[PDB]
């Protein structure tokens, strides 16, 4: 039920379609739907997450990113704590932080 | 002393962390960046060991 | 298994008997053909299995008007085959027509070696192109062969001729047995005598006994090219494995080979490797890249550093390849013959699939093309005019080394997924 | 890699214990970090250092 | 590559494909058809598929 | 990487000759090609890669009418390079015109070295400045390479000459020759036969064997130019990195060179630079200030003073500089090369671009205009006046030649930031 208001939501805000009567968002939705139905993958390998994160960790650590690398550390452990998880972590990754070592501009 | 530095031999290993991590050898290195321009320009999303292995060996 | 191997024409009877006896010299065989006491191997590939291993070659010996015949017959390598399988003009007419007259008895002989064999692999023709006696009749005698076995393979041993034109239907010659080479004939090795004089001026200063000399080239290149079976090797011991690897179109069957030791008066495999690759060591004379590229080596050799040779050959790309297809370059390797003397301990020999030999197709179509435009060149022989009054015979192979051109361009083209 | 080399070439060289080695390799990496501009204080330059190599790779376009 | 491995499984299924496609192809004959075309389709799909796996298993 | 020397006129063979006998010491070498028992370094620049390592120089010799190439020959360093490579009037128009009628194949003798060297990155030409033969010739060669060529490096070693003037068409064979590398040449090295005599009358009292000396002075020059590629350094392995420091404008590319040990029959680099800055230390003879300087030293130095001597060299402001543009004295450091007699350990080289040259520039400028409004010393060579009629060539390379003075002088100026 919210998962229906959530795929529409995901529609108009990625797509940029806010208008449910365009034709558009009801193909983008079947779309979506269709490829959700489309059972192709693996589930999700904790330990492969896990290695990823840490190797993230190491190439900042490579490139002197010591800001970045114990933010990454730290928020990555923090959350870590309380299987979806790891889920959203692959899910926004698919290769690694963009703007390679020029993200660190944290406010707090 | 005598026996780490024949038998694991300890120093060319300094030697050899330094011609190539602390790029020491440039000979090596010009001829390698010279056959490595191909790899490069293309994107490592399409890069795998298997490319890189023997052009290796080709500059060695 | 069993091969039966064909000699015919001046040239073919030629390297056919200087070839059996680099055998005889090569195993531990007698001029008798009694085993000696240095004799182990495969020993059943042209040899009869006698009782005290008198390996008698399968050697069938058929012409007319025998000249070179006397010369081979004042040897004791007459004895050491004669299960009577010896039987006693130049153009491509008179050789068919005489090859029609006594077709059948010397095809009973074919038929009484066939039966007398335990098995039949395949029909190993001894000739040139053009080679006087053996054109016409060749190519009419291989059409019975074809007709009459279907279920063999045909290897044609023969050299590009370069007499430097005089026979003046050489090309019409050349032309109507180049259809039946494609035809009836499912493997053609050919080479430039050009290119072979080359090497020969290349290496020493002597291209006078250029026939001696030719003799042990290609009973060298024969002899290496069966030496995985004569030898126990471990693949290539049926001629269809081996064969199977360099066609992907069965009328493109025509190989380009080349031989690493150019000089007989060692090192690495990779070493070899690059020698083989470069043009000048290949016994053969637009951009041409070859189909399939197949090596056999025989020597002194390191059995991991040929990986490794493969391995920078490879990450090198000393080669282009063809755009159609995922073939490589392959290795093959057998043992270093024993019982002869071992100079330049690695030998290699090369088989690859190329279009440049299309060049060299062209090059004797464009003759056939003049001398028909002018015609004046066939000297109307009435053997040929009762054979085919309107010659058309030579029209439909020149339309069939067309199509085969055609081939091989649209196989340098990447649409050779479409039709070629 | 010159007035380097030779601090570290002499204390190994001369170095009559396992633990002098050690620290003499430990103490010459760590002043290359110094030397460079890899350093926590240093990070500032080279972005400075950084933002003068894209105008190189730009003049090639 | 006989112990057992991911690749040694890979190696094993490709065999067995080969095995497969030797029985049709052998009995088939001179070109003809006799109800070909299905387990043709199943074959030539099986085997573009796995020689795609192969390539991903090559670094 | 790869480079093919080029040996043309009767001075650039001798000093060639002269630099193959000095590499051929120089590194474990044998007369013959041998490795020698004592011999790593980087032996590919110039040497071809053997089995057995026979290190053959690349070393194209060409000329026509053959002298000094029978001296050359009597010689068992002609065993050391020979891959059929070496070829057998004294004005521009006689060379240009017998370089134009056997252009084909002694350029057909540079493609199949070309094409034989795994790779090609730079011509190296050894002449002299109207060299004689090496005159016309060279450069109407030398436009072949560039047009046929025009990925590569041209470096020309030449002498400025100083006969004492007898040919009187010498200012026009140099001022075309001197057009020729300006537009088909990117780097030209020029000595004065006058201060290298002087050098030579100052450290000996010897000036009568000048051409034996000399071979001797460019020989180390060439030898201490190439030995941070010979011998394993780290930068300037490319030719091309160690030319682009020099030139900041490519019709700039003329070099000034000085060494610092003037006797041969040490001590810190602070020393060594303080007399390197000294202009008598320098092989050749207003206001003119260097656009950059860079020096090559080989010896015993010690590695932490030499960031002292540069130090110091700047706070003592001993030099001037170029208004527009902020460029260095640049040091480079290589190896002192073992295998030879090491005396005076110290040996020091320096390249500058220096706007000094741009007044030996205008003295042949002047010779030329001098001799042409006269218009007496051409002697109406007939080659010449069918080569071009109203000899306007001159007229275009005076022209070449007063854009590069005027380019130097405002070069001189601080308006190099417009044009010069």
């Amino acid at each position: 039920a919210q998962q229906e208001r959530d795929v529409r939501e995901l529609v108009r805000g990625v797509a940029g379609l806010q208008d449910e009567a365009d034709p558009n968002f009801q193909l983008a939705l079947n779309f979506a739907w269709s490829n959700f139905r489309f059972h192709r993958f693996l589930d999700v390998n904790s330990h492969k997450i896990e290695k990823t994160i840490e190797g993230i960790y190491e190439k900042f650590v490579i490139h002197s990113d010591l800001s970045k690398a114990a933010s990454w550390k730290r928020l990555t452990e923090e959350f870590l704590n309380a299987d979806a998880h790891y889920s959203i972590l692959s899910l926004l990754l698919c290769l690694s932080d963009s703007p390679s070592n020029s993200s660190y501009v944290e406010t707090p | 002393l005598d026996v780490l530095n024949k038998k694991y031999s300890l120093l060319d290993h300094m030697q050899a962390m330094r011609r190539y991590l602390l790029l020491g050898q440039g000979d090596f290195i010009r001829h390698l960046m010279d056959l490595l321009k191909p790899e490069l320009v293309r994107p490592a999303t399409t890069l795998y060991q298997h490319n890189l292995t023997g052009i290796l060996e080709t500059a060695v | 298994r069993e091969i039966i191997t064909l000699q015919l024409g001046q040239c073919g009877n030629q390297i056919g008997f200087e070839f059996w006896k680099q055998l005889c010299a090569e195993h531990g065989i007698s001029p008798e053909g009694i085993v000696e006491e240095f004799a182990t191997d495969r020993k059943d590939v042209f040899f009869y299995q006698a009782d005290d291993e008198h390996y008698i070659p399968r050697a069938v010996l058929l012409d007319l008007e025998p000249r070179v015949i006397h010369s081979i017959l004042n040897s004791p390598y007459a004895k050491l085959y004669n299960p009577e399988n010896i039987y006693l003009g130049n153009n491509w007419a008179s050789g068919f027509s005489q090859g029609e007259k006594i077709h059948e008895d010397i095809f009973d002989i074919i038929d009484r070696e066939a039966d007398g064999s335990d098995s039949l692999e395949g029909f190993v023709l001894c000739h040139s192109i053009a080679g006087g006696t053996g054109s016409g009749l060749g190519s009419y005698l291989l059409e019975r062969l074809n007709d009459r076995y279907p279920k063999k393979l045909v290897q044609t041993y023969s050299v590009f001729p370069n007499q430097d034109e005089d026979v003046v239907v050489q090309p019409y010659n050349s032309l109507l047995t180049l259809k039946r080479l494609t035809q009836n004939a499912d493997c053609v090795v050919v080479l430039d005598n050009t290119a072979l004089n080359r090497i020969a001026t290349d290496r020493l200063h002597i291209q006078n006994p250029s026939f001696s000399q030719i003799n042990q080239l290609v009973s060298t290149i024969m002899s290496a090219s069966t030496t995985t079976l004569r030898y126990p090797g471990y693949m290539n011991n049926d001629l269809i494995g081996l064969i199977a690897s360099l066609i992907p179109t069965p009328r493109l069957h025509f190989l380009m080979t080349g031989y690493t030791p150019l000089t007989t008066d060692k090192t690495t495999v990779l070493d070899v490797m690059r020698r083989l690759l470069q043009p000048k060591n290949v016994m053969v004379s637009t951009n041409h890249c070859y189909i399939a590229i197949l090596n056999i080596i025989q020597g002194e050799v390191d059995p991991t550093q040929v990986h490794k040779s493969l391995q920078r050959i490879r990450e090198r790309k000393l080669a282009n390849f063809i755009p159609w297809g995922p073939a490589s370059i392959q290795v093959a390797l057998s043992r270093k013959s024993p019982y002869l003397p071992s100079a330049h301990r690695v030998s290699g020999l090369m088989m690859a699939n190329h279009t440049s030999i299309s060049s060299l197709f062209e090059r004797t179509c464009r003759q056939y093309d003049k001398l028909r435009k002018r015609e004046a060149f066939l000297e109307q022989f009435r053997k040929e005019d009762m054979f085919k009054d309107n010659f058309d015979e030579m029209d439909t192979s020149r339309e069939i080394v067309q199509q085969l051109i055609d081939e091989y361009h649209a196989a340098t083209r990447p649409d050779y997924i479409s039709w070629g | 890699l010159e007035c380097s080399w030779d601090e570290l070439w002499n204390k190994v060289q001369q170095a009559q214990d396992l633990d002098h080695i050690i620290a003499a390799h430990e103490v010459f990496l760590d002043t290359i970090i110094s030397r460079c501009l890899l350093d926590s204080d240093s990070r500032a330059l080279l972005n400075q250092l950084r933002a003068v190599f894209d105008q190189i790779i730009e003049l090639q376009n | 590559f006989i112990l057992l491995k991911p690749v040694f499984h890979c190696l094993n299924e490709i065999l067995d494909l080969c095995h497969s496609f030797c029985s049709l192809v052998s009995q088939n004959l001179g070109p003809l058809d006799e109800r070909g075309a299905a387990q043709l389709s199943i074959l030539v799909k099986g085997f573009s598929r796995q020689s795609s796996l192969l390539f991903k298993i090559l670094s």
